[PDB]
C-alpha cells in the first residue's frame, strides 16, 4: 500500500480549504494551477517565521517553542500579531 | 504554595469600558488583544522618543519629546485630540500638587 | 512628621490608567537614562483616549 | 507666470523618469496623477521633517531631519550622513 | 579657532580597501555611503540584541546574543561565514591577553 | 609599576576595524545597561567582513 497521506506533507492542506480561504478574500473563480503555487508560497512564509522562532528558542536553552517566539518572529517581518501575549 | 505575579492593563481597560458603555461586557481574549495593543504602542512611542533624544544629544526624555513622537507616529486629527488630552492632563497634574 | 495620606498620581491627573507602572516600565527597558515626571502622565492620557475611542 | 509651482515638475522630466523605470510609452493622463502622488509623498516626509525641526527649537532644516523622517517611513536613505 | 570633531569609520574602510585591492581608490561620496551603511547595520543589530535580552529577562548583552541576532537578520551563507569570522576573533582575543 | 605598552584591542584581534569606539557606541545608545568584552569584537569582525565583500 501507498498512502503516506497524499504526501505526508503540505498536501494535507486540502483543496477545498484553500477554496474557503480564497472565498474569504472575495474571490469567485479559481484555476486548477493555483493550489500548488499557494502551497509553495505558504511554505516559504512558514519557513522564515519558524526559523526565527526556533532561533529565539535556541537562545534560551529550551526545547519547547513558546508562543512568544512566534510573536517576535512575526514582528520582525512586519506582521505583528495580537492576542497571544506581546 | 509558590505563586508568581503577572501584571497587565486589564482592570483599567475594564474601568474605561464601564465609563463609556455601562451595560456592556468584554471577553478575556479581547482584553488580551487590548493588552498587547497597549504594550505595542507603548514600545513604539518610547523607542521613538529615545531616538529623538539620542539625535539631539539630550539625555532627558520629557513631555516635549513624547508630544513630538506622537505627532510623528499618529496621523492628523487623532494626534490633535490626543495631544489635547495630554496637555490638559499635564495642566491638571502640575497645578493640584 | 505628618505623613499626609498618599493619593495616586492618577487621581491627581483625573485619569483611570496608571502612572507609576508606566514610570517603572520606562526605567526598565533601555529608553533613556532618566525620565521626567511629566512624561508618563502625557503618555497615560494618550493611551486612555485611544482606548476610549476604540471601545 | 507661475502656476501653483507643481507644474515645475514638467512633462519631459517625468518622461525621463519613466524611461529610467523601463517605460516606453506613456498616456497623456499620467502626468496629473503622478504629480498628485508625488505631492503626497513629499508632504508626509516634510511634515515629519519639520516635526523633528520643531523639536530642536531650530529654524534651519537640516539633512538629518530628512534622513530620519525617511527612515521612519521605511524608505531608508544612504549617502547624506547617518 | 574654535573647532569641532566628527568621527567616522572612513579610515578603517580605506585600510580594508587597500588590503583587498591595493591599486584602487574611492571617492568621498562612496565613503559616506559606507559610513551610513555601517551605522545602519550597527543600529539594527544592537536593537535586535536588546530586544532579545529584554524578552528573556537578561540584563547582559554577550557575544551569544549578537551571534543570534546575526543569524536572525542575515540570510544563510553570509551568516555562516560571518559567524565563523566572529568566533575566530573571539578565540584569538581571549587567548592572547 | 611596570606599565606594559598598550597595544590596541584591534591588534589583538588581528582586525582593522576598531573596537573601543564600538564599545563606546554601545554604552551610549540605550541598548543595554552593561556590555561584555566579547561582543564588540564579534560585531567588528562582522562589519569588516561585510565591508570587504561589498568593496
Amino acid at each position: 500500500r501507498h498512502r503516506k497521506v497524499l504526501r505526508d506533507n503540505i498536501q494535507g492542506i486540502t483543496k477545498p480549504a484553500i477554496r474557503r480561504l480564497a472565498r474569504r478574500g472575495g474571490v469567485k473563480r479559481i484555476s486548477g494551477l493555483i493550489y500548488e503555487e499557494t502551497r509553495g508560497v505558504l511554505k516559504v512564509f512558514l519557513e522564515n517565521v519558524i526559523r526565527d522562532a526556533v532561533t529565539y528558542t535556541e537562545h534560551a536553552k529550551r526545547k519547547t517553542v513558546t508562543a512568544m517566539d512566534v510573536v517576535y518572529a512575526l514582528k520582525r517581518q512586519g506582521r505583528t500579531l495580537y492576542g497571544f501575549g506581546g | 504554595r509558590k505563586r508568581s505575579r503577572k501584571e497587565s492593563y486589564s482592570i483599567y481597560v475594564y474601568k474605561v469600558l464601564k465609563q463609556v458603555h455601562p451595560d456592556t461586557g468584554i471577553s478575556s481574549k479581547a482584553m488580551g488583544i487590548m493588552n498587547s495593543f497597549v504594550n505595542d504602542i507603548f514600545e513604539r512611542i518610547a523607542g521613538e522618543a529615545s531616538r529623538l533624544a539620542h539625535y539631539n544629544k539630550r539625555s532627558t526624555i520629557t513631555s516635549r519629546e513624547i508630544q513630538t513622537a506622537v505627532r510623528l507616529l499618529l496621523p492628523g486629527e487623532l494626534a490633535k485630540h490626543a495631544v489635547s488630552e495630554g496637555t490638559k492632563a499635564v495642566t491638571k497634574y502640575t497645578s493640584a500638587k | 512628621k505628618a505623613r499626609a495620606k498618599a493619593k495616586t498620581r492618577s487621581s491627581r491627573a483625573g485619569l483611570q490608567f496608571p502612572v507609576g507602572r508606566v514610570h517603572r516600565l520606562l526605567r526598565k527597558g533601555n529608553y533613556s537614562e532618566r525620565v521626567g515626571a511629566g512624561a508618563p502622565v502625557y503618555l497615560a492620557a494618550v493611551l486612555e483616549y485611544l482606548t476610549a475611542e476604540i471601545l
